[PDB]
């Protein structure tokens, strides 16, 4: 249906005769055409020309060419490489041992195999299907209709490619026979571009400034046979950019070109300031870096180590500024926007009676509706906001999450020279099986792909020198190496409102809740895909160039700065690797003297580097090195812990700093703590200079001024227009001011401190590469003994194995400090100054409104009705805005979205994660018999249907696994993340597998196996890593991928019919095991043998009892004991649980026990008074042993009847009041009744519940959310109201204790002394009569 | 140090400034050790004590080998000269031997830091209580009590952490340095942390309640069964009728505050570093005018505006959304700010800056005067909270189990609701198709027959998420068609072939609303699939792709909002108009005589909607009455409201001429203004 490809070959004949009658133009598939290109000349001057090209309509609207249009010279010599491979021979001459026709035949068969892969990904995901539809089948409309195109004509240069035949009089292909529907054109990279440069361009760019909403087909210059290398998120694990994602990045660029929202342009023609982000390095001459927000939205990747991203509220601000435009005080810098350009385009048809196929052509283009009466297009300012919003519904980051392929932007490519960038991708599987059509590239490890061999390889660089000094710092020329500039403060001024002023209406401020669901694309098979209209166009050379996305800047700027910038501090902290070390690294503690030697490494003045500058004492052998290196590792962890300071600027809050941040101001880490007394908010900036001058935190907000009223007519209607309009612009000025204040905070503070967060994680990673090379140089010290070097080099490689977790711990703390700083600067500096300015704006505008309203009434320029109308209006409108609360809810949704990112952070991630960090969601999606399926699509579940079931159970659904008493070690459930691709293997891989397990008591020691994780050690290879089994009458978590392979005996009895949670944090060296939330122990003192990846299988085996599972999870990195406790409490949700770990239920027979003795109630001999009696234990056999475990089936059973009875299977939550009804006698319920004839005057009794009875309403103590148990609270009310203190004994809440002679009750103390000591809560247990527990 | 040096007097402002530094000195922790133990939560002030004595901190001199030197531990564990028949039995023997030989030497340096901690807090009690007399002071001494009690438990917990990784190290060294059990399961002799820690000390810093309980408002009866009213444990005053009502959000009761009905308690923040507040649930019926007077701040909710007055400061009015049904509100009083939170959706409502210094430590009363029609209170707790306690991170909803409409009233079995989709709002109307076999969401404006929804359970009336329902579907006439499933399509079935649907509470990413997914027992979730430009199907898909099962909720991504449904009430359509007496020449717009309208679901809409047509105009030049018909054209019914606009004749002139008075000429009005005539002339 979607990418249904036509029978078109490279060998298919071109159209040479059409005849116009017998055969349709929709059946023409190879033909000569014309695509608009940005040609260049010998002068280097750009001009927008048309080029002839043989087309091949490979699918229903998608054309490809194989020509390489002669678009002027590259200017770069053959076989050179700046960062992309420049050649003139590819698809023009014989290039790399293959002929021109073989390169031309491969590029056809190569592109057609890329789209074969997308069609196989069309049916496996709705989210890719909705993309290829929205981008192939879309109606495309362009506004300023050119010469030769009539109005009411659905095919023109914007959405069609001409079909040309050859003249009889000459061999020129220009005899136009019609034009068929175009959406995509895929050509090779042209002559003026490098071989590896994918760039998307609007197909037709008219002369003049592009209008927002003016759609076009998009041209992509993409070659799938070449890629460039990238340094992945996995540190120094270099990979190759997947070309099937590089095309999907440009189609994402091209969907914007089809909608018209890709080149936002003002009236003066330049890009508006709200559509780019600017970097800056100041010095001798200024260097800047522009990254447009269309690039930030096409690769909207939400990680710390990616600068090319914006938040969901900053995205919506840009989406809303494309929709409604943005008026400036200078009207030549205003933006027209989509709504004011579609509406100025559809009003040309307001009295003209367009056709039916043209009307449906627009009504699907812009979602508008056309009425038969009044001859006009009714335009809706919600379907155009829905039109621009649905243009950005997907991005390269969401494609790389669906398609598990790793990526990094071209706009953040750091030349860490591991050699050559440009590689040969073999998409036709000529040498080895490289790229399937079902799955994409079968690797990204660049040992597969043949590296190109260039002659000259010059990476572009930013050359920074300090003024009075001599050391060149060639930074990468990317956005990371520049200071992210503040946005210009707005300073809202007066309006001078008249009765005729056309003030904006569709302005929305901050939107809090929005369903951003891109509405499904309806197909229309009854619309033409061609037109037989020979109409000559204007193909004259337009002087200029077309807006091409993804153009790679290849210049090199030399700036002589005054101050050393953080990017430079980051640079000189790096060991300057490339050599083989002969002498020791000259570690230098002073930053301004490191820039004087061009050989020193700048170390910070911490007690980790001062113990590294001074080596180990060689007099002490292996032992002195272990104490030296061990102390350095501890002193580096002290730089990683965030510590709170106090500022006079921030009241009521302690701002956070990491000790490491002293490295960026050249302080001693204790003089750095001195500088926070008598401080400002322009501290906390590790990166506070652009190179020339101080660049402080832009917390200043523009002053918002009240509007004026100027009536030009003196009628009563002219004042009712003016007094209405003044309130209308009052609400418009607030909605723009609270929106300008979110973007000032989200850019100047949140984005600045997040960038200083990732400049710190880079610099800490660079100084850890200095710790590595100095401890490695000191390990090869010849003054050491040669059998002490075996111990010393093993110690250097053990401190190195802790760098992983140190740099995670540093990143989780550097992010948490800088996010809470940006959160606290909002709450205390920015949002306070918004609230302080808008309070004066609300008050002064009300004072101005109600002094012109009383002036106009007393003069008589307004009626008595209108004066009373606008007096009630000022009382209801000129009030404290709810947009300063919407500004709060916006800025605290971005922080929560980043507080959640820090919680799920991993140093190395492979699979597309959750927001909890999990990569697995097994669900039991079946009609009658449930087949288990991963709902994140990361895992493939094999579930043997004879034994693996799926029930309702623990939290929602369990995976029951049946007995097998005959055949041991049979895998029945296997949840694999192994595709069969080649992943980046490493020994430095951490993960965390976790699953709930309910197992009854096993009597037999059959030495079977329960569960085995097996991580990927290669290509369709897997090494067992973590085996849970029965080993010697005890459950043992063995280990199979360590150098020594220790075991770990699970001592706590986990198989006693109770829901346990087994978490296994497998770090490299340590393997921590957790039962529920408590650390059972470690497997330490051994590293990983075989390198693995973060993909693997979760083989759950058959056991000799029916066990269950639930929430089987896999996390890409380590989980803290702090975060394991938090996850464990939040997994339980809002339910009160049984002892077995299952949620409590009303109308269910529960043994009520005491959780300490496990003692149960019992009636005194004949009366209805209760006596707590002890419940005897159970002699079990647990794995062949003779364990003695807690008994639970004793004493009185109690239902929990709700307050009006519903039915049984309803669950009990925290705060649910009930009534404990006896079961052995159904007519009795628990109550607390005062007798004054026993020692306990306020006993707990069984009273009659017949009719209007005063049985006690109980509850559980909501303020103590325990698991597996809860504290009963007698509420003191009945179903007839509150119980009399004469009948009861007390009036309020009573905890239910295990103490007679208190009457098993004590008063809940709520006085101002109850938290002076420890509360001593009395926990009770509810055991239902379970069938897997016998006594 | 530099705070307590450059001070000759402790101000009431510097009381808060000091107690945050003592909280940052004695409760600050260095986190990571990662060798000789992983969870080593050492307090910051103790390592500074070890830094000042030995030059390096305690991590840098456990690595050196000075753990047994600086703790004066001069002994290691030893196995007995006769091991038991089971070497499992020397598991607690080494726990008693390590306790005597090595832990009580750690425990004797815990004694010294407990004395240094107490002598430091004694000094700041001396330097402040002698240099500050003020009403805040008892909050400072109460909070220094809390930091002392917590730091004494953090010091207690840190020696168990030091103890555990020393016990772990001594048990490996006692059997590696013996040939009797040289190779043995050391994990059979070690303890897990929570059995080692709870054997030594049952309580730690996690067992401390940081704040006192929340003082529930409650009805009660005396020994003379007189109707008293509690606030926690202490009887409070009551001024009018406070009775019980079965009208609750859940199947509990609720308090009926009648008109002009009030209680009055007392409250005080025990600590300086606390926010104090009022957490309460109420049914937001129209014309509610109650007012909570808490900690010398009056917070008056009135006609969906908030008025907050500090005692002796200016009243500031605050505009909110119209609160529709059962609302949970928290009236937080912070330092320098009063914040009102919605706790259903966990969003801020009002944030009022306190212009006067707020003292929450003195006892101030807690009123609630009702002032208008009967307030159905459910809860009323006066609590005291941490000052940095966020209401953002809490997942939203009542957390109740009951299914609520979009206007937060619970769903009753019957009552004829309206399914709405989340993709397409109220504007997307559930209807039947041309063949009368499918329910269809039609986003047309010419929808003929809407289809309302009746859920039914033969259980309790407030429908639980935990109970499966049958969904009848009744149109404008009364044709009742049960919803069933065949070929993964929601169709119409008979009663006996209906299907149990399970509404489950869900949220999508970038919204604050609570939606519901509709599943079956087979995890088949109703998706809204688009088939035409204006017509949407209801087709079942197996599970929700990329959906996260949270507590009991689903966290849908923004791409899976097909499955998100919500429910609205019906027959709430309204249109209110007025009769404006105009004058000859005085202008008229159609919005002048229009008061308020309301959708079928209760949404407050205005005249700019495409459903309210104004059929008729005026002249304002002739004297005749003019009737203007306002009409809201709904989905099934169209209600018209007559609005007459008279134009009363006005002839208003105050014609004047100029005058010159004489020598001190006494002045009256009559010498100038000559022609003055009223409206009728």
């Amino acid at each position: 249906d979607v990418l249904e490809m036509f029978d078109v070959n490279y060998e298919s004949p071109i159209l040479e005769s059409f005849d116009s009658t017998t055969q349709s133009l929709n059946d023409v598939h190879v033909f000569m055409s014309r695509i608009q290109m940005s040609a260049y000349d010998a002068d280097g001057e750009g001009r927008i020309e048309y080029r002839n090209l043989k087309l091949y309509e490979i699918s229903s609207g998608i054309f490809i060419s194989t020509d390489r249009l002669d678009t002027g010279a590259s200017g770069v010599e053959d076989d050179h490489e700046m960062v992309d491979y420049y050649s003139s021979a590819r698809l023009t001459r014989e290039f790399l041992g293959e002929s021109l026709d073989s390169q031309k035949s491969d590029y056809f068969e190569g592109i057609k195999k890329v789209f074969s892969f997308y069609k196989n990904k069309c049916n496996e995901s709705r989210y890719i299907k909705e993309f290829f539809e929205e981008i192939q089948f879309r109606n495309i409309c362009g506004f300023p209709k050119q010469a030769g195109t009539s109005s009411t004509d659905i095919f023109d240069q914007f959405n069609s490619v001409d079909v040309l035949l050859q003249d009889p009089v000459t061999s020129v292909w220009n005899k136009k026979v019609g034009s068929k529907k175009a959406n995509i054109v895929i050509i090779p990279p042209a002559t003026n571009l490098p071989i590896t440069e994918a760039c998307a361009t609007a197909g037709f760019q008219p002369e003049g400034f592009p209008k927002l909403g003016s759609g076009s087909f998009f041209t992509v210059q993409f070659d799938p046979f070449f890629s460039t290398r990238f340094k992945a998120h996995e540190t120094d694990d270099v990979a190759l950019l997947d070309p099937t994602l590089t095309l999907l990045h440009e189609m994402t660029h091209g969907l914007h070109f089809q909608k018209g929202i890709a080149n936002p342009v003002n009236r003066s023609g330049e890009t508006p300031a709200w559509a780019t982000t600017w970097g800056r390095v100041t010095g001798d001459n200024d260097a800047f870096k522009e990254t447009p927000m269309e690039e930030l939205l096409t690769f909207n990747k939400h990680t710390i180590d990616d600068d090319i991203e914006i938040s969901d509220h900053l995205k919506s601000t840009y989406i809303g500024f494309l929709y409604n435009g943005r008026n400036e005080d200078d009207p030549t810098e205003s933006v027209d926007g989509v709504y004011q350009n579609v509406s100025s385009f559809l009003n040309q048809y307001r009295g003209f009676e367009i056709s039916s196929d043209f009307q449906h052509f627009i009504e699907s283009c812009y979602g508008v509706k056309y009425n038969q009466e009044s001859k006009k297009f009714i335009v809706n300012p919600r379907n155009i906001k829905r039109y621009v919003q649905d243009g950005f519904f997907i991005d390269e980051a969401k494609f790389a999450r669906i398609l598990n392929i790793k990526t990094r932007s071209y706009y953040t490519l750091m030349p860490d020279n591991l050699g050559v960038w440009s590689y040969r991708v073999d998409i036709l599987n000529r040498l080895r099986e490289t790229f399937d059509e079902d799955r994409g590239l079968l690797s990204q490890e660049l040992d597969f792909h043949t590296a190109l061999t260039p002659v000259v390889s010059e990476n572009p660089a930013l050359e920074l020198e300090v003024a009075g000094m001599q050391r060149m710092v060639s930074l990468p020329k990317i956005k990371a190496s520049y200071l992210p500039s503040d946005i210009k403060i707005k300073n809202f001024t007066g309006q001078k409102i008249s009765h005729d002023t056309i003030l904006d209406t569709n302005i929305s401020g901050i939107i809090i809740s929005k369903i951003k669901y891109k509405s499904d694309f309806v197909v229309d098979e009854s619309m033409p895909r061609s037109s037989l209209n020979t109409t000559n166009y204007n193909l004259s050379p337009i002087k200029g160039t077309k807006f091409e996305t993804d153009i790679r800047d290849k210049t090199s700027v030399k700036v002589t700065v005054s101050e050393i910038t953080a990017p430079m501090i980051n640079h000189v902290m790096k060991l300057d690797n490339s050599k083989v070390l002969t002498e020791r690294p000259s570690l230098n503690e002073d930053l301004e003297e490191t820039f004087k030697n061009t050989k020193d490494v700048y170390i910070p003045k911490t007690t980790a580097m001062m113990k590294l500058k001074e080596g180990a004492d060689q007099t002490l052998g292996a032992v002195g090195f272990a104490v030296w290196s061990g102390q350095i590792l501890e002193d580096l962890y002290n730089l990683a812990q965030k510590k709170e300071v106090s500022i006079d600027q921030i009241k009521d809050d302690l701002m956070s700093i990491l000790p490491f941040y002293c490295a960026y101001k050249n302080l001693s880490a204790e003089k750095y703590e001195q500088a926070f007394a008598n401080a400002t908010l322009d501290a906390f900036l590790i990166f506070a200079t652009d190179g020339g001058g101080f660049a402080g935190l832009g917390i200043t907000v523009g002053a918002i001024a009240i509007n004026s009223m100027y009536a030009k007519a003196e009628t009563m209607e002219a004042y009712d227009s003016m007094f209405g309009k003044y309130v209308d612009q009052y609400q418009n000025d607030i909605k723009n001011f609270t929106l300008n204040a979110y973007v000032q905070w989200e850019n100047n503070i949140l984005s600045r401190l997040w960038n200083e967060s990732r400049l710190a994680i880079t610099g800490f990673r660079n100084m850890l590469k200095t710790v590595k090379t100095v401890m490695e140089f000191d390990a090869t010290n010849q003054a050491y003994s040669e059998e002490d070097r075996k111990i010393i080099k093993a110690k250097c490689e053990e401190i190195f194995s802790e760098f992983p977790m140190l740099m995670q711990t540093f990143a989780k703390n550097s992010m948490t400090a800088n996010l809470e700083n940006a959160s606290k600067i909002f709450n205390d500096i920015v949002w306070q100054k918004i609230k302080e300015e808008l309070d004066q704006y609300v008050i002064d505008s009300k004072k101005y409104f109600l002094d012109s309203l009383e002036e106009a009434y007393n003069n008589g320029s307004i009626s008595a009705e209108s004066y009373y109308k606008y007096q009630t209006e000022a009382r209801e409108k000129f009030v404290s805005p709810r947009e300063v609360i919407d500004l709060y809810i916006a800025a605290h949704d971005t922080v929560v979205k980043r507080k959640r990112y820090i919680r799920r952070y991993s140093r190395k991630y492979d699979l597309a994660t959750d927001f909890k960090g999990n990569t697995v969601h097994l669900n039991g999606l079946g009609e009658g018999t449930q087949d288990i399926q991963d709902l994140y699509g990361n895992y493939s579940v094999y579930a043997d249907k004879k034994t693996v079931s799926t029930q309702e159970g623990h939290f929602d659904q369990t995976i029951k696994i049946a007995k097998d008493t005959n055949t041991i070690n049979k895998v029945v459930l296997a949840v694999s993340s192994n595709n069969g691709k080649e992943y980046a293997l490493n020994k430095d891989e951490q993960y965390t597998i976790s699953f709930w397990l309910r197992m009854p008591v096993p009597s037999s020691s059959e030495e079977r196996r329960i569960f085995s994780y097996s991580a990927v050690s290669g290509v369709n290879k897997e090494v067992e890593e973590l085996i849970l089994q029965v080993k010697n009458n005890e459950f043992v978590l063995a280990t199979a991928n360590l150098l020594r392979n220790s075991e770990f005996v699970i001592e706590p009895r986990i198989a006693l019919n109770r829901w346990v949670k087994i978490t296994i944090v497998n770090e490299n060296t340590r393997i921590k095991v957790y039962q529920n939330d408590n650390l059972l122990g470690l497997i330490k003192d051994s590293s990983r043998k075989k390198p693995i990846a973060q993909r693997g299988t979760f083989k759950f085996y058959n056991y000799n009892v029916d066990y269950q599972l639930d929430d089987i999870s896999y996390y890409n990195g380590t989980i803290s004991q702090r975060d394991i406790k938090y996850t464990f409490k939040e997994d339980h949700g809002q339910f009160v649980y049984d002892h077995w770990g299952e949620r409590l239920q009303y109308n269910k027979a529960y043994y009520l026990l005491s959780d300490d003795n496990k003692s149960a109630f019992e009636t005194v001999y004949e009366t209805k008074r209760l006596k707590l009696k002890s419940v005897p234990g159970v002699d079990i056999k647990y794995l062949g042993m003779n364990d003695r475990v807690y008994g639970y089936y004793g004493g009185l059973q109690f239902k929990l009847v709700p307050l009006d009875s519903k039915n049984m299977n309803n669950y009990v939550r925290w705060g649910d009041k009930f009534t404990m009804q006896s079961i052995e006698t159904t007519n009795l319920s628990l109550a607390i009744i005062q007798d004054n004839a026993y020692f306990a005057p306020t006993q707990l009794k069984l009273i009659s519940n017949e009719g209007k009875s005063e049985e006690e309403i109980f509850t559980f103590d909501r303020n103590i959310k325990l698991q597996n148990a809860a504290i009963l609270v007698g509420t003191g009310n009945s179903k007839q109201g509150p119980i009399s203190a004469y009948k009861r004994g007390y009036s309020g809440d009573l905890w239910i204790n295990g103490a007679r002679l208190d009457g098993y009750v004590t008063v809940v103390n709520k006085s101002n002394y109850s938290n002076d000591e420890i509360q001593e809560k009395f926990k009770w247990i509810f055991v239902p009569k379970d069938a897997n527990w016998v006594e | 140090v530099d705070k307590l040096s450059e001070l000759t007097s402790v101000s009431d402002a510097e009381l808060f400034g000091i107690i945050r530094l003592i909280k940052n000195e004695l409760l600050s922790v260095i986190d990571n050790f990662t060798t000789f133990g992983d969870n080593w939560s050492c307090p910051r002030w103790i390592d500074y004590c070890f830094q000042q004595v030995f030059g390096s901190d305690l991590k840098n001199l456990i690595v050196q080998g000075d753990f047994e030197k600086v703790f004066n531990i001069s002994d290691t564990l030893i196995l007995p000269k006769q091991l038991p028949e089971d070497i499992l039995q020397l598991k607690p023997y080494l726990f008693y031997q390590w306790y005597a030989k090595r832990y009580t030497r750690i425990l004797r340096l815990e004694s010294l830091f407990y004395q240094i901690l107490n002598e430091h807090i004694t000094l700041i009690r001396s330097l402040v209580s002698s240099n500050n007399k003020g009403q805040y002071l008892q909050g400072f001494m109460n909070d220094l009590d809390k930091i002392a009690y917590n730091a004494q438990y953090m010091l207690s917990d840190w020696t168990i952490q030091l103890g555990y990784y020393d016990f772990k190290n001594q048990v490996t060294q006692v059997i590696k340095t013996s040939s009797m059990t040289s190779e043995f399961n050391i994990d059979d002799l070690l303890y897990d942390y929570d059995t080692f820690k709870l054997t030594i000390s049952q309580f730690g810093a996690d067992s401390i309640n940081n704040f006192t309980p929340s003082q529930d408002l409650k009805l009660a009866l005396n020994d003379n069964n007189s109707p008293i009213l509690l606030l926690g444990n202490d009887e409070i005053k009551s001024n009018g009728s406070i009775t019980q009502t079965d009208d609750s959000l859940d199947d509990e009761t609720s308090l009926l505050l009648s008109k002009n009905t009030s209680f009055e308690g007392n409250f005080s923040a025990k600590y300086l570093l606390s926010s104090v507040g009022v957490n309460f649930t109420f049914k937001s019926i129209e014309n509610l005018n109650f007012s909570v007077d808490f900690m010398n701040i009056n917070i008056a909710f009135s006609n969906n505006f908030f008025e907050i007055t500090q005692t002796g400061q200016e009243t500031k009015k605050y505009s909110i959304a119209k609160l529709f049904g059962w609302n949970s509100l928290v009236y937080l009083i912070k330092h320098s700010s009063v914040e009102i939170w919605d706790i259903h959706s966990n969003i801020l409502l009002v944030s009022h800056d306190l212009t006067a210094p707020q003292n929450n430590i003195v006892k101030a009363p807690i009123k609630l005067t009702n002032l208008d029609n009967e307030l159905i209170l459910k809860s009323f707790e006066v609590f005291e909270q941490d000052e940095e306690a966020n209401y953002n991170d809490i997942e939203q909803g009542f957390k109740n189990g009951i299914i609520y409409t979009a206007k937060k009233m619970p769903i009753i079995v019957g009552e004829k609701y309206a399914l709405k989709s989340s993709i397409l709002d109220d504007m997307g109307i559930l209807t039947s198709d041309e063949n009368k076999k499918y329910p269809v969401f039609s986003t047309d404006v010419e929808v003929e027959s809407s289809l309302n929804i009746i859920l039914e359970s033969t259980t309790g009336d407030k429908i639980s998420v935990d109970a499966g329902v049958n969904i009848r579907t009744i149109n404008s006439n009364g044709e009742e068609n049960y919803l069933g499933i065949e070929d993964n399509h929601l169709i119409f079935v008979p009663k006996e072939e209906a299907e149990l649907f399970y509404l489950k509470k869900a949220v999508v990413e970038d919204t604050i609303d609570i939606f519901y997914v509709v599943k079956t027992l087979g995890n088949m979730f109703i998706n809204v699939e688009r088939i035409s430009d204006n017509i949407y199907r209801l087709n079942f898909k197996a599970g929700i792709l990329y959906s996260t099962m949270e507590s009991d909720m689903l966290v849908l991504p923004a791409e899976e909002a097909n499955t998100a449904f919500y429910i609205q009430p019906i027959g709430l359509a309204s249109l209110e108009v007025k009769d404006s007496v105009l004058g000859e020449g005085n202008p008229w717009l159609k919005e002048d005589n229009f008061l308020d309208a309301t959708d079928d679901y209760g949404n407050q809409i205005d005249l700019s909607d495409n459903r309210i047509s104004v059929t008729g105009s005026v002249d304002t030049d002739k004297v005749g009455t003019y009737s203007v018909v306002y009409s809201y054209t709904g989905i099934d019914k169209t209600n018209t409201e007559k609005a007459t606009i008279t134009v009363k004749l006005d002839k208003s002139s105050i014609k004047t001429q100029d005058s010159t008075l004489q020598n001190g000429k006494e002045w009256v009005r009559a010498d100038n203004l000559v022609e003055v005539i009223d409206e009728d002339g």
